[PDB]
């Protein structure tokens, strides 16, 4: 449900595991949701 | 083109997609948007 | 590393909706404000 | 010309032949096979 | 294996990003992802 959206932003914490998960992921679900995060990277990626 | 040997090619290689069903997942992969919510939502009804 | 002293999962975090609660006027909630008037000229027209 | 060996085709993998009218076809037999013959991949590649 | 398509959702259409892509990864969607199928299969380059 939170993959197939684009009203609510979604990201997780930038140099973390939860990025590495999706960025190196193969899932057709998961993959949406970094070809998602990907894209602005500025403003769902936060810090901490 | 008329006359090709790439049409065989690729009647082999779109045939081999649909029996590992990916023509089928990448067609889930985009036309499976925002889920299009139902006309059985009624969820309160006032009667007027 | 060492083994897990802790195990994990990622997950999804994301704010409570609202139980706004049925007020104590709730009982009038299934007919609508103007069935109501209806009802009430129809026991103040028919008793007329 | 109703097909002999009563079957559709299907390639016996360890002596690998043909059979049904998949076998009409390969040895010239047949010239059309206007039938209930499912194009699928194995097919595809020794008859047209 | 010069490629001609056409912009259509949501079978081709330009990839949303940051910066400005130039090359085949401007453009996504379903007929491209097809055509990265068939160009694993077949093993050719193209050029949309
Ligand atoms: C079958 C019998 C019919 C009789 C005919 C008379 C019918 C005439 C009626 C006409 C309309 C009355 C109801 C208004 C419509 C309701 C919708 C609304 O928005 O109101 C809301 C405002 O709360 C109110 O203001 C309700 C009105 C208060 C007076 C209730 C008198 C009871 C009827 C006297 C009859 C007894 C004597 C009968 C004879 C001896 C109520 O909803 P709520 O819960 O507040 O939601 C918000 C809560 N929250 C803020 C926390 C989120
Ligand atoms: C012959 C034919 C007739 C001739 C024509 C005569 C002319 C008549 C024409 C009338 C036209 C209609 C005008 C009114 C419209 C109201 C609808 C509405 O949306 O407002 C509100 C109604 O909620 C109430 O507050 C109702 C008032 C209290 C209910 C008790 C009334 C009856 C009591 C018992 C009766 C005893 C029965 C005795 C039987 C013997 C609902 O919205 P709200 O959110 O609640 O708004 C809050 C408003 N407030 C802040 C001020 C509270
Ligand atoms: C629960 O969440 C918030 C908290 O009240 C409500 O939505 C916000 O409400 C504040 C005022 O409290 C507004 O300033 C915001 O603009 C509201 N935001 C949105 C997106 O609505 C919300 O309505 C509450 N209830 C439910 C059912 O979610
Ligand atoms: C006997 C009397 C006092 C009863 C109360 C008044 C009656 C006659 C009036 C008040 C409001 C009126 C309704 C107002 C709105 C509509 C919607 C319309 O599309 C059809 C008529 C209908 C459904 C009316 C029917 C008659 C009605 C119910
Ligand atoms: O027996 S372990 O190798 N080390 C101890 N722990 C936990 C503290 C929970 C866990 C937790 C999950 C495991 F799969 C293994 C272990
Ligand atoms: N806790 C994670 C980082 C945060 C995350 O990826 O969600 C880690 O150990 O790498």
């Amino acid at each position: 449900d939170l993959a197939k959206q684009t009203k609510i932003e979604y990201g997780a914490v930038e140099d973390g595991a939860t990025m590495t998960f999706f960025k190196k992921s193969k899932i057709s679900t998961y993959d949406k949701m970094w070809a998602f995060m990907s894209s602005r990277r500025q403003s769902v990626l936060v810090k901490s | 083109p008329m006359g090709s040997p790439y049409r065989d090619k690729i009647t082999i290689a779109i045939l081999q997609l649909q029996e590992e069903g990916k023509l089928h997942m990448m067609k889930e992969k985009w036309w499976r948007g925002n889920g299009c919510p139902e006309e059985e939502s009624k969820e309160a009804s006032a009667l007027g | 590393f060492s083994k897990p002293f802790m195990t994990l999962g990622i997950s999804i975090l994301y704010r409570k909706p609202n139980g706004t609660n049925p007020g104590v006027f709730s009982f009038l909630n299934p007919l609508s404000p103007d069935i109501w008037m209806y009802v009430l000229l129809a026991c103040l027209g028919v008793s007329c | 010309r109703l097909v002999e060996d009563g079957k559709y085709g299907a390639q016996d993998d360890v002596n690998g032949q043909w059979n049904g009218m998949v076998r009409e076809l390969i040895d010239h037999k047949a010239d059309l096979a206007v039938a209930p013959l499912a194009i699928t991949y194995v097919r595809e590649k020794v008859i047209d | 294996l010069i490629v001609t398509t056409i912009l259509e959702e949501p079978y081709v259409l330009f990839k949303k990003s940051d910066k400005p892509l130039y090359g085949n990864d401007r453009f996504e969607g379903y007929c491209i992802d097809l055509l990265r199928e068939l160009s694993t299969i077949l093993g050719f380059t193209y050029e949309i």
